[PDB]
C-alpha cells in the first residue's frame, strides 16, 4: 500500500509494459483484487476477492489504431441505428 | 522552467463557461464519423461522469506563419502568437475547420 | 482603408443598430418598414 | 485576392439579398394633386 504519489506534469517515467510486465488489478476503494471465480468458451466469471489466487497477474496487448477505430465506430453506429429503429417503431 | 507548446503534441482547447451562476469547464469536441459539427463536454463533472477526451484530442500539424501560409495557398517547432495553426483530430484523423454552413442559432453572422 | 473599416465594424457588431446585430435583431427590410411606420405615425417620429 | 473574396464574403453573411429586395420592392408617397389644382407633396425630411 504505497499509496498515491504526486500528481507530476509532463509525459511522465515509462513504468508498465506491454507484454513484459506483469499487472494486478485493485479496486481503489474497497481494495479488493479482481480474480477469476475459477467456476465452470471459457466462461470464467470475474470477481473481487480480499486475498485473491495465486495466479491472477494480468498482461497488456494494445490495440491497433486500426481496431480501435472501428471498434468506436461501431459503437456509434449501433447507437444511431438503435436510435432510427426505435424511432421508426414509435 | 515551464512547459512549452510545440506541434507534434496532443492537446486539448478548454472553455470556462459560467451559466446559472456556476463556473464549469467544457472542452470542444467532435464526432466525426457521421456527424462533423463539433460540439462541448463538461469536464468540471469528472468525479460524477467521466469525460469524453478521446474525441477531445487534436493534434497540431504546423504552426507556419501568415505570410507563409498566404505563400502555401498561393502556390517539433515551438508555437509563437501569430501563427496559423493545423488542428487534426485525433480520433477522426480528420481537421478543425470553418464550416461555410451555419445552423443559425439566432446569431445569423456567425458560422 | 476599407478592408481596416471593416474589420472594426464587425470586430463591434453593435454598430451596425438594432436590426443587423443579430441576437434576434430583425432584418433589414423589416426594420425599414418599421421606421416607415414611425415616420408616418406622430407621437413617436417628433417629440410631442 | 483571398483578403478581397473574404471582405465580399464577410458583407454577403451580414446583408442578405432579400432584404435589399423588399427594400428595393417599397414603394415612395406620390406628391398628389387635389382639388382647386393644389400639389401636396409630402416632406421629404419626413419621409421615404
Amino acid at each position: 500500500d504505497v499509496g498515491v504519489r504526486k500528481e507530476v506534469d509532463g509525459m511522465g517515467t515509462s513504468e508498465i509494459k506491454y507484454g513484459d510486465s506483469v499487472c494486478y488489478i485493485q479496486h481503489v476503494d474497497t481494495g479488493l483484487w479482481l480474480t477469476y471465480q475459477s467456476v465452470d468458451s471459457i466462461q470464467r466469471k470475474a470477481i473481487m476477492h480480499h486475498e485473491g489466487h495465486m495466479d491472477d497477474g494480468i498482461s497488456l496487448s494494445r490495440s491497433q489504431h486500426e481496431e480501435s477505430r472501428t471498434a468506436r465506430v461501431i459503437r456509434s453506429t449501433v447507437f444511431l441505428f438503435n436510435r432510427f429503429i426505435r424511432g421508426l417503431d414509435a | 522552467e515551464i512547459q512549452f507548446l510545440r506541434t507534434d503534441d496532443e492537446v486539448v482547447l478548454q472553455c470556462t463557461a459560467t451559466i446559472h451562476k456556476e463556473q464549469q469547464k467544457l472542452c470542444l469536441a467532435a464526432e466525426g464519423f457521421g456527424n462533423r459539427l463539433c460540439f462541448l463536454e463538461s469536464t468540471s463533472n469528472s468525479k460524477n461522469v467521466p469525460p469524453d477526451l478521446s474525441i477531445c484530442t487534436f493534434v497540431l500539424e504546423q504552426s507556419l506563419s501568415v505570410r507563409a501560409l498566404q505563400e502555401m495557398l498561393a502556390n517539433h517547432r515551438t508555437l509563437l502568437y501569430g501563427h496559423a495553426i493545423l488542428l487534426r483530430h485525433s480520433y477522426s484523423g480528420m481537421y478543425l475547420c470553418c464550416l461555410s454552413t451555419s445552423r443559425s442559432s439566432t446569431d445569423k453572422l456567425a458560422f | 482603408n476599407a478592408n481596416v473599416v471593416v474589420r472594426l465594424l464587425i470586430r463591434r457588431p453593435e454598430c451596425f443598430g438594432p436590426a443587423l446585430r443579430g441576437e434576434g435583431g430583425n432584418g433589414l427590410l423589416a426594420a425599414m418598414e418599421e421606421a416607415i411606420k414611425i415616420a408616418e405615425d406622430p407621437s413617436r417620429d417628433g417629440p410631442s | 485576392k483571398g483578403e478581397a473574396i473574404r471582405i465580399r464574403s464577410i458583407l454577403r453573411s451580414l446583408i442578405p439579398l432579400g432584404d435589399l429586395v423588399g427594400v428595393i420592392s417599397i414603394a415612395f408617397q406620390m406628391p398628389t394633386i387635389a382639388k382647386d389644382g393644389n400639389v401636396v407633396e409630402p416632406d421629404m425630411s419626413a419621409g421615404f
